[PDB]
Parts: C-alpha cells; structure tokens; sequence
C-alpha cells in the first residue's frame, strides 16, 4: 500500500482532505520543490499537482517523469488549466513518434 | 576508430563483438517499432482521459468555490479533514516490452450540515477518483515509455553511426597491421635463409 | 571465409567479365543460387541484352533493367525500412518491396534438384518475367485511382500463388504462364469496381 | 613513466624530482639525469628546474642530444647508473636516476644489430633486447649494511602510442611497476595526465600501512580503483543515453569518475600534497557512494575515517 | 602484448591440463587474482569434484557446476546489458546477474595482503559458495511466487552486505557464515507476504 | 573433430571408439587409434578406457607422448593409416581411424621444416602444410569392387577458438564437413559440447535413407535444425523484450532450443544412442511444436511416427 | 592513406613541438586549411599565449582559451545531435553550437587564394575573434534576460554576415571590424525588449 | 580518373577519346590511348570503337594486354609517353594521354619487383612505386618556348 499527495491551492484542492490525501499548498518554487521531493522520499504512489503550481517548478518533475514512482499528474485549478499537461503529451509524442496521430 | 591493443587476441575478440553488434542492432529496431505501437494506443486515450479528467475537475472545483462562498468560512475548514475516510494505492508491477509499468487500484480502510449544494460539490469530487486514479495509470505508462522509446532510439543511432564503424574500421587496422608484420618478419628470414 | 578480398579472388575479377559472387546469407535460408544480385555483375549484360532483343523481338533487355532496377530500389527501401520503421509504405514502395520479393522468390531462386525446376529455357524465363512485372504494373496503376494496399494482397492471394508455382510448370506446357498473366489484370479490376 | 609524443613526462619527471623526500626522515635526494637522444628544448628545460629549485648543485648530467651521434646512447645510461651506483653504495647517497628518452635507448641498440646483420627478433629490434635493457634497470634498490640507495625512475614514449610494442611491452615486464600518461587525460585538461588503472607498482604493498602510511591506505586505495573503474564505465553509458535512466547508483558512480580525475588525479605540475591530505581527499570522494558499495573497505575502518 | 596464440602459451596450454588465465581488465579493477573465468579451464576439475564432494558429504560438484553456469550465462546476458538497459532486462535473469555479480566479487575476488582473506580452507570455501547460491535459489523461489525483483532488493540489502562481508570474518566464526544463511531465507520468507 | 584447449575432445574421442559400429553383423569393423603428441595422462585414460570396455580386441592402437622425438609424431599418423589401409583394402575390414591431436602434429613438422632451414609460412606453418594434411587425410574412402573401407575422425584444437587459425582452415578443404566443439556449451554442463549450427556433414544424404537408416531420418533432421535455429532466436528476443512480447508460437520454441540441448545432445560420455533411439527422440520433441506448425513434414510420417 | 602511424611521421612528433594534423574530411567539406583543430596541437601555446599578452596588453590568452573550448564542448554536443537531435538540445547548447559554427566558418577557415583572405594580420586576428567572441557572451546574456535562442538568430542576421565578411576587411580599415562589437550588443539588447 | 571493378572506366575513356579537343583550331591537337595489361575484348573494343568514329584519325595507339609478359605491360606507358613528347615538342601538337589500367601496372611492376629479390613495402608494392608513378606523370606539361603540350589522364 503506497500513499497518495496533492498540491495546490486551498480553494481548489482542500476537498481532496477528504480521501486522507496529504493535500499541502505550495506558492513558491522551493516550497513546492521541497514536498515533492519528500514526498518521493517517503514512497507516495501519486502527487496531483495544480498547473499553477506545476508551472513554478518544471526541472524537478521531469527528474521523476522516467521514475516509476511518484506518479506526477497535471490537474487544473478551478479558474482553469495553462494547457501544459495536455502540451506535455505532445512533447512526448513528437518525440518518440515524428509525425502528428494526436 | 578505437584505441586498444594492435593483436590477434584483441583482433578476434572485435570480431566477434561485431556479430554481436548487428543482431543487436536489429532486436532493438524490432524493440522499438513494436513497443511504439503500442505507444500510439497509450497516448490516444492519455489525450482522452486528461482533457476529461480537465473539466470534470475544474467544473467541481469551482462548483466547491462558489458552494463555500455561501457557506461560513470556519465551517468548511473544520468539516474537511474529517477526514473521515482514508484511501491509499496499491501499485503492481506490469511489463510491457521489457518496461516497467504501474497497475494501480484503489483502497480503503461529513458533517450533518453538508449542505445541498455544497455535497454536491463534494461528491463531485467523489465522482472523479476513479477518473483520476488511470489518468494516473496511464499518463505514467507513456511517460515510461516514452522515456524507453528515447534510450532505444538513440542506443540505436550509436549502434549504427558510432559503434559498428569504429568496430569495423578497428577489425580492419589491426587485420591489416597484422599482414604487414608478418610480410616484414617474413622478408627478414628470408635474408637470414642466405647467410 | 568468403571473403573476396583474397588475392586470388581479387587478381581474378582484373581478368574475368562475369562475376558471380555467393552470399552466405543467402546460403541459409535457402536462397539458392545464392549469387547476390546486387554486387554480381556482367561485361556481357548489355549486348545479350540486345541480342536477345532479336532472338524474341521483345523489350527484354527493358524488362531486365526494370527487373534489377526492382531490386536496387528494394534495397535503398530496404535501408529506408531500417532506420525509420515500416512506416510510411506510401503504398507504392510497399508495392515495390513485394514485387522485389516476388522476383527473389519466385524468379531468383530455382532448385537444382527439382526435376523442371533445374532447367528453363529462354521461352520459359520470359513468360515468368513478363507475369512478375506485369503484375507490379497493373498494381501500381489500379493503385492510383484508387486502391489501399492491403485490399490488393486480399483480391490477389491465389493468383500471386500461381506466379509463385510458374517455376514448376513444364515446358510443353508453357501457356499456362501465359494465363496467369492475364487473370491478373480481371482481378484486381473485380475489386476497383467496387472497391 | 610510460608517456607518448607531446605528453607532458618533462613536467611529471620534474615535480617528482623537485618534491620527493620520506617521511620519519629530512634526507637529501642526489638525483642523475641522462639524456638520451633528447631535443634541446626538453634537455633545457630540466636545467632551467634544477637551476631554479637549486637540485643543480646536489646532481650529476650525462647530455647526449639528437645531435650527438646515436651510438653513445648505448653507453650513456651505462655511465649513469655506473655514477649512480657510486654515490650510494661508496658515498652512502640516497640516488635518483632520471632517464630519457629510453625510447632512443632501444632504437640506437637496433642501429647496431641491423648493422651487424643479426638475426632479428620482434620489429626489428635484437632478440637480447630485454636482457639488455634488463642491465640497467636491476641496477637499483638498496643494500645490506649500507646507506646509501639508487631509485630509478627512466622515462620511454610509447611510439604509436602502443602498450605493446616492444620497447614499452619489454619495459614492463621488468621495472617494478609503471606510470602511464594517456592522451584523453591530457586534452582534458588533466594535470598530471595519469591513467590510474594501467599503471602499476609492484612494491607498493609493503611500503604502506601503519608505521609507514596511515592505516586506511591499502582500503582506500581499492576501493578507490573498484569505483572509479565502475565510474568510467557508467560515464561510457552516459554518452550513448541519458543520464536517467541508468541506475542512480551507477550515476553516483559516473559522477565520481567526474571527480576523482578533475580532483584527486588533476592536481596540478606544482602542488605538493602529503600522504595525510591525499588519503582524506579520497574519502571524501568515497563520501558519496552508500557504504554497501564499498565492499572491500572493513566496517572498522568505515566506521573510523568515512563521514 | 597479453596475446597468448604466442607459442609459450599455446605450446604450454597442449601439455598441461590447468590454464589460469589472466587479463589485465580485470587486474586494473584490481580484481584478485584476475583469472578469466569464462576462458580458463581445470581438466582435473571432474575428478577433484567428487573427491571434495566424498569428504564434505555435500553436493559441492553440482553447486560449482551452478555457479560456472551462472558466470556462463552472465557473460551472454551483458552482452545485451551493453546494449539494452540494465532495468529492460527480465526479473529472473536480473537475478542472474546479480548472483554472478555476488559469486565475482564476494567470492572470486580475494586479496592476498588481507590477513584473513589470504587463505581459504574447504570448510569457509563451501559455506560462502553455499551462501552465495542459496540467495539466488532462495530468491527464485519467490520470484516464482509473484514476488518482484525490486522489491526482494531492497528487503535484503541488509543480508546482502553481510554477504560481502563474509570474506573477512575469522576461521574460528564458520557458524557466522551459516548464520547468514538461514537469515536469508527467513527475511524472503515474510518480503512474499 | 573441431576443438580447443580445455574441451572434451578426449572424452568424445574415446566415446566413438566405444560406441562405433556398422549395423550389418556381417562385417568386421576395426577402429585405429592414433594418439600424437598427447600427455602420459591422457594417453593413459585413452588406454585404460579402451581395455576397461574390451574396444581393445576391436581396436589397434597407436600411442606418441608429447615429450617423445617429434619425427615420431610426424610417423605416427601415417604409421596408423598404412595399417588401416591394410586392414580394409587388404584383409576387407571396415576400419575407423581417429586420430588426435593434430595440432601436436603439425607442431613438430614446423619442428622439422626450421630443422632444414626451411623458411615459414602462414602464421608460422610451413608452405606445404595443405599437402601434408591431404596426404594423410585423402588416404580413406571405398574403393570400386573391395570389400571394406577406411573412415577418418581427426581431432585437432583450435588456437584460441578461431576457425581461421591454418589447421582448421586448411583440414575443411580437404574434409568433408566438421564437428565443432563449443565452450559455451561445454561451461553450461551440455555433454558432449556439440554446437549444431555450424557444424556440418557433406556426405550424410548418402548415408541415411531406408536400408541404410528409418524413412524419416532426413525430415525430422531438418526440421530439428530448424526448429532449434528458430528456437535459439526466439529466446534472444525474450531477453530483450521479455516474454510477455513473444507469441504462443515462438514461446514453444524457446522451450524447444532448450530441451533440445539438455536432452537431445546432451547425451553424456557414458550414453550411447542406437539410431532408432535418437529418431525417436527426435520425434518426442517434435512432438512439443503445435500440429498446425507441424504440417511442413510429409503427413505420411506424421502418421507412423507419432 | 593519411595514416599517421606510418614511421616518419611518428619519427617527426617526437623531436617538434608542433602537430598540424591535415584532416582529409575537412579537406572534402571545403574546410581550409583542412586543420583538425581537436587532433592537432601546439607546445608553444602556453608561452607565445605570454608573449601576446603582453605585445597587444590584452587577455589574448583567455580568448584562445575560450575559443578552443567553444569548439571542444561543439563536439561533445555534435555526438548527442546525432543521437536524438538537433532540436532535443537547449537554447544555451544550440547557441554554443551557432558560435563553434562561426569559430570555424569565419575565423578557422582561410581560403588562400583570396587577396585579402589569404593573410591576416595579428591585430586582425584580434578584433575578429573578439567580435566572434563578442556575440556569444552578449547571446548568452540574452538568454538569461528571457531571449529564445530562435528569436537571436532571426535578430541578427544583419550582424552575424557582417562578422562573416570581417576576413574580408583591408588591414587599412580595422576600425569597421572595431565598430561590429558595438553594432552586436545594440542589436542583442533591443531583441531581449522586442 | 579512379574507378572500380565492373564500373564503366572503359566506356568513360573512350567517349572522352573521342569527344577530346580544343577551342584552339583544327590540326594541332592529338591522343594517345595507352592500353595496359587489359583483357583483349576490352581492346578491342577500343581498337574499333576508335576506327568507327574516326577517332584513329588523330590518334596514335598503343595496345599492351594482360597476358603479355610482365615488362612489356611496364614498358607500355612510357613508349606512349615518348610518342606523345615527340608529338607535343617536337612537332607542336596538344597532345592528351589516356592511360588504363594503372592497376595492371602496379600488379606488373609488383611481379618484376619479387622476381629481383627485392624488399617490398606496403601491401607487397615495391616502395619505389611512387617514384616509379611519378617518372610517368610527371612527364606532363608545357614548356616554355614550345607549341604544343602533354596531358594525360591515368585511368
């Protein structure tokens, strides 16, 4: 049994306490940065994060994109998502494969 | 070309790890279009699942702003963390073309006044956790991947534009300093023959 | 070992106009005659080709340069299938890997221990030329306006058997070769209309 | 010291000259250079030291150039070690013998043998070539009842830069061990450019230890070749793929390779560190590595000395 | 040159039926003593099998035997270890390597300078080869279960490193080596569950 | 007999010397063992072998120590044919001459050349290595309208394993095929260590076939072979891509190549196989393959061999 | 065979300082002199880099320093453009490979049958591998502020030719190689704005 | 012009035989086709080849085939040569040498070399090959006062 963490802001991601999720807010990049990292460390399975949160701290999540675990998905917030998590899928895409299937 | 002992022992060991270098080659070619395949079908329902899972959780997201918006502030923050259930995750490991893959499933072990509205929102949120969970799943299986795909891709290329022919060009150097050798050493017991 | 780098090969080829050179790769798999249609050549190929012009007053020495011209495209595909993947087979180079295919297979390689096989005469290695060509040619032009690839290899499973058993048909017999060349061009009709 | 065409040896040969001296002890070092067959440039520029460092006045040159004939390279080393053996076993002087190039040694030594139309052995050169090259360098060590001492230190270029071609495969099949300069070192930027792991000394093992070096030197000293053996193979994964995706061990691994070559082994032609600042310099190194990979240091001496 | 097609070697290698090879690979990794064993032989090593296999009464020819198959199919596995990543490889054959990687360095490497590990009786020889097998046959077993590699690493890295270890330990403290034994196969035992 | 230092050669040689025999009761069949430049102690295990089993008093044996003249060496192999020459052409025997080791032969005829002062020579081998070989190995076959025959088995080593060395390279001109010898078999306990794939037999159409062996001896012999070439292939994928990827075809063959080994030519030195034996066993793992993968043999044979 | 383990020219390295390796693939690509600038070396570097030092009063060492490891990080960097591309790289790797280029087509190479190209004096040399060196370190400084490596290229095409044309500058008229350092940053500078 | 086994050196040396002048003016301008230690039917489809097109008109020839001894296959460039020096300072004349195979020559000048003796060098060539080489091209050019010149083009 591995653990589950989300970040984001407080009007966003608060009801996640509801399921014993280790919900925490991060607004600067080292905090953020920091409870990823130990959250890895301490073998959780799955961190949601807000793009919003997401977007202060990207050298840190591709670290752990070729890792089995944590798994670090892009959730989007309740004013919206900056597309990076639906852009993410066509970095890996172009990537691997050269020509578009979408 | 690389650099190593001009000899008979290192020549045939070359050699021999040539052989080894071009049925490589192609059992990783056959490694990579047949674990990108399968690729194409992963990242399909990944661009499916996410702009789904995308507004699905803003919807209930903001439905939870507005519905707390109404509510007494000091309410909601003594209401959450109840908790009053715990959900945890079991990962299994699946192989998929010699790549590390996680199974995941999920597992167990509010106050009166939740309002209409604002359970609404809650299981609003409730709802998603199935959604979310394979977004999960998912996303991670193509980020491993994809990742696997990349080193494939470019072990490939070093097979083919740096390894073979540096082993190639080695295996002749040294084929042919040997020949020129015994040609040398040859020609002088031949003087030697005389006297 | 096979090399032909051996001085004897080497001093050999300075003199000779016909070299014939056996791959051992096609030695296994049964590929027999093993000569490798690609670094084998011929001094004489251009003149035959010309009197064999006369002899049978057809485009043979055309239908011999088409026939190579098959092989070292195939080849250059063959790379092109390599480094890249299957894909994309633009349909037309599939088409012409097949027909490539069609010639090692069932032109190239003949048994000498096979009764019929061991031996065909210029009638015979015409009609059997003219059948693996003209099926690439009515192929490619069906394939235009307007076939998908794999809906021609569905429609031409049998008659492509009877291109691959042409070596076997005796010689007294020889309108037979002639017959398969003309149900090529009904059946791939039978599915552009309607296809 | 087993070096190549443009390989810096001459700085090397010198630092080991201008910084030598035993510990328990102050003795002076009367060191004895011969030039064998050398450019001017490469003669001069031991003078310009010795002269500067003041080991001029504590010394004795044979100067044969490459413009003195080649024949008396035969006898110039000859001369040496004749020198060397004096001061030490007659004088009671602690001798070291710097000579170069001993490459030019072999190759006159085939002048002679083609000349007199011998029966050849490997590349040209005599068949007594290591016998005779085996007359020079057993002349040294030290004696019963007398101290005085000669320590050689010759110094050959590898032509083609060949381990085994006959002058250097001869070569060490009779020293007591080699220091080998390597070209990749060199061109990054690595000074003094040793390749730790095809060099050698044989009479290293009981020259160390307690009473002679720190206690944790023979340890340190494998484990120190285990891991960066294991760190050139991890960075020869690195460059093909991804850092990632190789075990974080192994990247551990790779950037200790990055370490000890650019820290432990590049120190410069003119710093002098003692036994005490090179041993802790490596644990540090071993600092990174989790102490289940160092599998060939005792959990005594882990448990002493490693932070 | 290293190169032994010279005939002292090869003559050498026609009228003895021991062949110690050496290679200067393993000897700058300090590997000791640096014997090849994928290319040395012992022509005596059948009959010398049954006679330590008599006086110990324990299957020692067939846990030798083991042992060289193990070195033997490591030496084809990284041949595609070069090649692929150490991780794509399948968990039983990631075992192998890992069991080879044991049998190399906690019992073909042995330094000679070492007090301890400068000899080596039958009795000490017997009870680490046994230690070094019985993980890999132990682990197997597990595997075989449903156990995953990953996760019967990391459960023993604590009886691994004792593995290791097992090298310098005392010839008066045999009951230590065997104390690893059955540690082994007691910690697998609750990693399945 | 293609081998190398280290081998079983001297195991397999003393098997076949056993085991050898022409299924024809009404022939007399002899076996002429040449022993060249070879160690006391393996001489000894070729001589107390050969008494142990009573292949003596079917055998004439003919033994040279290393440490002996190297004419006699040269001597010896030639002293070993003329003999077998007049037991087969002379007194209408079947005789099998084996003869080891052939390196240790050519050994001392480069001995013997620099002895002349004669000037070598491919990789240190006189000029006339070829001829020497053909004059000693074309001594044997059948000859047109007389009873008996000379067969010649000759073991020689490879020097460091490579097929390119002058003694291989220059015995498979004058020889029919080869028996190779592999040390990746023999370190994984496969005995006797007889690599197939490269290994070759030019006159063995010949040789099989009714009244000579059963019907199926040339069908179930190719389809083993390539049954075992697919099955060695298969498993190289399964390492790579593991066997999750593998179809349920190719999984069967993996297992095939591995049975074909640890039971098919993993006999023993101590196990002899009757031609029957070895057929049917071929067919038990035939047998492991899918019927649908099994339609390429003749449906006559499928039939009445299982 | 241009093989230079052949006796005479392994004879001759052992008693020169200085190794002018002729590459023939360079000489195949156009690139003269066809010097292999990774294989080749000089032992009078160290010193005559003292000499210049104090003949101009610059830092003319540092700029030969950072010159050649410019072009000793372009090949470690060219290895990994053939492995997963040219576009995998990051902007500050594409830039040093954009400046190795320039280090390489319009310094290192020389053609000898131009009348102006065919000799450069030493103050010449000077002023182009500053300006050469000039563009990188403001490029990179662009970056820092923000700037896309794309947006740089597109952003100096006019001065980036100007430097390619510097070889081609009369001796009389250095002062117009002078003025391109200014012309580089005012460019640079308004491209991290626009 | 370097070229390959089963190329088509033969019909490229041939086409430029016979598409060869100047801008100069009509008669002033010669070849000289040297053949050496080639097979006789690639002669003789240069012979005729030359006698279809009229090409031999304004040629001087000098056939030399594989199976002629060693020294006459050595001997055959520099009789052409000579022929050509004769015709280009001598008489004024643009003169272009077609030279093939210089293969051929190597392997011939290779026989002649072991039959002396003589110590080889790379690849069992003498180590005079080059200077050997080099007594035959370098007999080309022009020379100052004197009309005409010798080109060759060694195949």
């Amino acid at each position: 049994t591995y653990k589950i963490g989300v970040v984001g802001d407080k009007d966003s991601v608060s009801p996640f306490r509801l399921f014993g999720f280790d919900v925490q807010h991060g607004t600067t990049k080292t905090e953020i940065r920091k409870t990823i990292d130990e959250m890895a460390k301490n073998e959780y399975g799955v961190i949601y994060i807000t793009e919003q949160c997401a977007n202060l701290v990207p050298e840190t999540i591709e670290r752990y994109k070729g890792q089995l675990t944590p798994a670090i998905i892009l959730i989007p917030s309740h004013q919206g998502t900056l597309g990076i998590g639906l852009e993410e899928i066509q970095n890996s895409v172009e990537k691997a494969v050269g020509q578009n299937i979408l | 070309r690389l650099n190593v002992n001009p000899t008979r022992m290192e020549l045939t060991r070359l050699k021999k790890q040539l052989t080894t270098a071009t049925r490589g080659h192609k059992l990783l070619k056959d490694k990579q279009d047949e674990l990108m395949r399968q690729f194409i079908l992963l990242i399909r329902k990944n661009n499916e699942l996410r702009q789904a899972i995308e507004k699905e959780t803003q919807t209930a997201m903001k439905d939870f702003v507005l519905a707390k918006s109404t509510v007494e502030e000091a309410f909601i923050d003594e209401l959450l963390a109840l908790p009053a259930e715990n959900v945890s995750i079991s990962v299994v490991e699946k192989n998929i073309m010699s790549v590390k893959v996680p199974l995941m499933n999920f597992q167990y072990d509010g106050y009166l006044h939740s309002n209409a509205e604002l359970d609404r929102s809650i299981d609003g949120f409730t709802q998603l956790l199935p959604k979310l969970l394979k977004l999960a799943e998912v996303e991670k299986t193509c980020q491993l991947m994809a990742e696997e795909i990349e080193k494939t891709r470019r072990r490939v290329n070093a097979l083919e534009y740096m390894t073979i022919p540096q082993l190639e060009e080695t295996i002749y150097y040294i084929k042919m300093k040997l020949e020129e050798n015994e040609r040398a050493e040859v020609t002088r017991l031949i003087k030697v023959k005389n006297m | 070992g096979g090399d032909i780098s051996e001085p004897v090969t080497q001093n050999t080829l300075r003199v000779v106009k016909v070299f014939w050179g056996l791959d051992s790769s096609l030695a296994q798999k049964r590929h027999f005659p093993s000569i490798n249609w690609i670094q084998s050549y011929s001094l004489y190929s251009t003149e035959v080709g010309r009197y064999m012009d006369q002899i049978l007053q057809q485009d043979w020495s055309d239908m011999v340069t088409e026939g190579m011209r098959i092989l070292q495209e195939e080849e250059q595909l063959n790379e092109i299938v390599r480094l890249v993947g299957i894909d994309s087979l633009s349909d037309n180079d599939r088409l012409t890997l097949e027909v490539a295919k069609s010639i090692r297979e069932d032109y190239l390689q003949q048994n000498a221990f096979d009764d019929v096989d061991t031996f065909t005469s210029r009638e015979k290695q015409f009609n059997m030329l003219k059948v693996i060509l003209t099926f690439g040619k009515e192929a490619r032009k069906a394939l235009s306006l307007g076939a998908y690839f794999n809906e021609i290899m569905e429609g031409t499973v049998a008659v492509r058997e009877r291109i691959s058993r042409s070596k076997y048909i005796p010689e007294e017999e020889l309108a037979k070769i002639s017959s398969i060349n003309e149900e090529i061009k009904e059946t791939i009709q039978l599915i552009v209309s309607e296809g | 010291v087993f070096s190549g065409s443009g390989l810096p040896h001459k700085e090397l040969a010198a630092q080991i000259a201008r910084q030598a001296t035993v510990l328990d002890s102050s003795d002076d070092f009367a060191v004895v250079f011969a030039a064998i067959g050398i450019t001017f440039e490469e003669a001069e520029f031991f003078m310009e030291d010795f002269r500067q460092t003041g080991a001029i006045d504590r010394s004795v040159m044979f100067m044969n150039l490459a413009n003195d004939p080649a024949i008396e390279r035969i006898a110039t080393p000859r001369m040496a070690l004749t020198a060397a053996e004096y001061l030490a076993y007659e004088k009671g002087m602690h001798v070291l013998v710097i000579m170069t190039d001993m490459t030019n040694y072999a190759e006159a030594l085939r002048e002679i043998s083609a000349a007199r139309r011998e029966v050849p052995g490997r590349r040209g050169y005599p068949g007594y070539l290591y016998t005779n090259l085996a007359t020079l360098f057993e002349r040294a060590g030290r004696i019963r009842g007398l101290k005085g001492s000669v320590t050689q230190i010759p110094i050959l270029t590898m032509p083609e830069d060949d381990k085994t071609h006959p002058i250097p495969d001869l070569t060490g099949y009779i020293t007591e061990g080699q220091i080998i300069l390597t070209r990749e070192l060199y061109k990054s930027g690595i000074q003094p450019p040793i390749d730790v792991l095809p060099s050698l000394s044989r009479l290293k093992d009981k020259g160390t230890g307690a009473g002679k070096t720190r206690e944790d030197h023979a340890a340190t000293m494998n484990q120190l070749f285990a891991a960066y053996a294991q760190g050139k193979q991890a960075k020869e994964l690195a460059v093909v793929l991804g850092e990632s995706a190789l075990s974080d061990i192994d990247k551990i691994y790779a950037k200790f390779a990055e370490r000890f070559e650019n820290e432990y082994v590049n120190q410069g032609f003119y710093t002098n560190r003692t036994i005490t600042e090179t041993l802790d310099l490596g644990w540090e190194l071993l600092a990174m590595l989790p102490r289940t990979e160092l599998k060939r240091i005792k959990d005594d001496l882990l448990d002493k000395y490693l932070p």
